[PDB]
């Protein structure tokens, strides 16, 4: 009929006769197409694909039930495709399965439907609604998942990979996690493996890590990422402030003679995710008194008005022993050290000697006990190898290992789930303080709104950071309820009112 | 006899009460 | 009568019905009086309820005042203010409801107006999430009260402002002073949405508190803020060797 309407007509009436040739020829049978549409779906037959996409664009109505039917097809592939998996390489085969159910629907999306933009906004609903496959009364496994899948692929791992290849698929990451909408829990947990990694060392290579953070940075703008990049370039400039310190300690008049080996990673604590946690007093060892001085005088006659924090949490140092004819030198966090300095004045101690000498509380000290009983660097003499009150034990001239840089620390990654749910738990109260302050503006700004109206644009004016279900709604307008500004009517039960 | 090497601290700043 | 009320306010309760049978027994008996329907209730139940309630809750706050510091203190009067609405609809005539908070208020928050604003100081600046709401709410309702919080929380944001510029790096002052700015303008206008409210008291105190902070100048020296805020818009305009796209600058 196009040929028909090209070889005898006037051109201008190409439109009109094409339109309603569709109007009767298809539009008419509507229904026959839209009841076949699932089916042809749901074979996958290209061909068909093709005609039938090409007949409902002719018709005006008949596009929208098509795009409806691939949603629910790709949001049912996908979630076949994704739950189903093994719980050792879940982080990796959980991406790996979304992409290659993006890759596959948007081949067969560009290729045989012309890539219609409403169709690509199907495919992008759909695996949206794939990926937060949360479990009923559960919370959402998504963003743990993507963050160990990062933390995964950019640590220094030996199974051996191509910085080009971490770049590609770093970047199919990024088409991944483009939509999570739970980009909250996932920059806090990022940003708590990018701590460790950072600090640890285990980073393949610092350009690696900025070229993610800088994805990041296009995925989600710049206040979703800016925590991370001070965390990367205070991790990186630590080189040049540790010359800076050395070459203050050579312009020194007197002869300063630290003894150690320093490097200080100095963190920006106002945007790094680690924590006070040991907040119980630490003693520093007597030698290293004279180099932590000599940093703090450094620190505050080069530069000005910032006081630090020596955490200890994570610090760690190269104890050498020359007892057993200068064996072995071993690598241990700050507290092992201490207990060690302990050890130097006499072969056997006792609880309280270590509290006098170390000051630290009850759990760290068993912590570490622990640490150096499994080890048996240190031997313990009483009957029971527990926490004792006593906890009289001497130097073990047992200690027969082969490594000759064999150390006391094993907490590389860890990542307890505690810590995993107490991350979580964080995130859910920064999310309880968000969602108030916008419930409470938007309420300002209206004085007086139902509560489905208010769910509305609470659920639209947060959507920068998340999609908040309407539990979390819900319970912090009944938190507002006590606290502050937000009354029930005396009308109705959804009148909710500024006071 | 104990002694120490190589000490990798690690310390994070903050602004000053002040 | 009143010491059916006391015995409520002690913790247990009374008949709902005959207490409240009662108290509206002296309305209805006025009721056909034109001039002044409740005058016989405003001088046998008013009265001699509001100076008793008023003189329970004198020294009701000073048992716990004595008995617990001030973050307690403000969970159990604000408790109590929560109790006393109840237990003021449940027995009393309904025109009588906002004397009552009022009384027990102006001698529960407003005669230990002084013991609060003593600690107003320092709940703000351990930045406390809980007692600066609770204080807000008992200061709210008192004119004598929240204009010393509004001083308070003034003094404090131009507290963190002030570390916020003073001792700033020279090698990336337009960034880091920006930054540095949004970083307290952003974490403020959410606490103070949040534990606080939208109140443009407070949200012009922290304007105040921040107009001293994007112009503070050492003494003798021409502001640098100006030019700060200049050079930076002009980086990120400028072609730098960054390369970031339009979308992480407009």
């Amino acid at each position: 009929e196009e040929i028909r309407c090209r070889k005898y007509l006037h051109p201008s009436s190409y439109t009109k006769v094409i339109h309603e040739c569709q109007q009767r020829m298809v539009a008419d049978h509507l229904q026959f197409l839209h009841a076949e549409c699932h089916n042809i779906i749901r074979q996958e037959k290209k061909n068909d694909m093709a005609n039938m996409y090409v007949l409902l664009r002719a018709v005006s109505t008949g596009l929208p039930h098509m795009i409806q039917e691939l949603q629910n097809h790709i949001h049912d592939e996908g979630l076949r495709a994704t739950s189903n998996l093994t719980q050792e390489n879940m982080p990796t085969l959980f991406v790996e399965s979304v992409l290659e159910v993006h890759g596959k629907f948007v081949q067969l999306i560009n290729t045989v439907l012309n890539g219609d933009q409403h169709f690509m906004s199907a495919l992008d609903k759909a695996l949206t609604s794939v990926v937060n496959y949360r479990e009923p009364k559960s919370v959402c496994k998504a963003p743990e998942l993507l963050a160990k899948y990062c933390d995964n692929l950019l640590k220094k791992s030996a199974k051996g990979m191509t910085e080009n290849e971490v770049e590609d698929r770093l970047t199919s990451f990024i088409t991944v996690f483009k939509y999570i909408d739970d980009k909250d829990v996932f920059q806090k947990f990022y940003a708590r493996m990018l701590a460790k990694r950072l600090i640890h060392g285990l980073s393949m290579s610092m350009d690696s890590e900025e070229a993610m953070i800088n994805k990041l940075k296009q995925a989600c703008g710049y206040e979703f990422t800016s925590k991370l990049h001070r965390m990367y370039t205070d991790m990186s400039v630590s080189a040049d402030l540790n010359n800076k310190f050395n070459n203050f300690i050579k312009n020194q008049d007197t002869v300063i003679d630290l003894g150690i080996s320093f490097q200080i990673y100095v963190l920006q604590a106002g945007a790094w995710p680690l924590t006070q946690a040991p907040s119980s007093t630490f003693a520093i060892p007597q030698e290293l008194e004279k180099s932590v001085q000599m940093f703090e005088l450094f620190y505050s006659q080069h530069f000005s008005g910032r006081k630090l924090t020596w955490l200890h949490y994570l610090c760690t140092g190269e104890v050498k022993m020359n007892y057993l004819g200068k064996p072995y030198v071993a690598m241990v966090t700050t507290y092992q050290m201490a207990v060690l300095l302990a050890f130097n004045n006499s072969e056997t101690v006792s609880y309280k000697e270590l509290q006098d000498s170390t000051q630290m509380n009850e759990k760290e000290l068993t912590k570490t006990i622990k640490s150096l009983l499994d080890v048996k660097m240190i031997n313990h003499d009483s009957e029971k190898e527990d926490i004792d009150a006593e906890s009289s034990f001497s130097l073990n001239m047992n200690f027969s290992s082969k490594r000759t840089k064999f150390k006391i620390t094993t907490s590389m990654q860890k990542d307890t789930p505690q810590e995993m749910e107490q991350t979580r738990s964080a995130v859910d109260e920064d999310r309880k303080m968000y969602l108030q302050a916008a419930i409470v503006r938007i309420m300002k700004a209206r004085k007086v709104l139902r509560h489905n109206a208010l769910i509305q644009e609470v659920i639209s004016q947060s959507r920068a950071r998340f999609n908040p279900s309407i539990s979390m709604i819900k319970k912090c307008i009944e938190v507002l309820i006590d606290k502050q500004y937000i009354e029930r009517s005396q009308a109705s039960a959804d009148e909710y009112s500024y006071v | 006899r104990f002694e120490v090497k190589k000490w990798n601290a690690v310390a994070l700043w903050a602004w000053d009460i002040v | 009568l009143l010491r059916e009320i006391k015995n409520d306010r002690g913790g247990e309760d009374p008949n709902q019905k005959v207490i409240h049978g009662v108290i509206n027994s002296f309305v209805h008996v006025e009721q056909y009086k034109k001039k002044f329907p409740l005058k016989f209730y405003q001088e046998i139940f008013e009265s001699p309820f509001l100076t008793e309630t008023g003189e329970y809750y004198k020294q009701e706050a000073s048992n716990l005042l004595q008995e617990s510091n001030c973050s307690q203190y403000m969970e159990k009067v604000l408790g109590r203010l929560k109790d006393e609405e109840i237990r003021c609809r449940k027995y009393l005539h309904p025109s009588s409801y906002t004397k009552v908070i009022h009384e027990c208020q102006q001698r529960m928050v407003a005669d230990h107006l002084q013991f609060l604003h003593a600690e107003c100081h320092n709940i703000i600046r351990q930045e406390k999430k809980n007692d600066m709401a609770n204080m807000y709410v008992l200061l709210r309702a008192v004119s004598t009260g929240l204009p010393h919080m509004i001083q308070e929380l003034q003094n404090h944001i131009h507290d963190e402002g002030l570390r916020a510029t003073s001792n700033l790096t020279q090698e990336n002052m337009p960034t880091l002073f920006v930054e540095s700015v949004l970083e307290v303008h952003g974490k403020f206008v959410q606490l103070i949405n949040t534990v606080l409210n939208g109140d443009q008291h407070f949200m012009s105190a922290l304007d105040k508190a921040l107009t001293s902070v994007v112009n503070y100048r050492e003494p003798k020296s021409v502001c640098k803020a100006p030019e700060l805020l200049a050079k930076y818009c002009d980086n990120l305009l400028k072609k730098s060797a960054k390369g970031m796209t339009e979308n992480e600058v407009e």
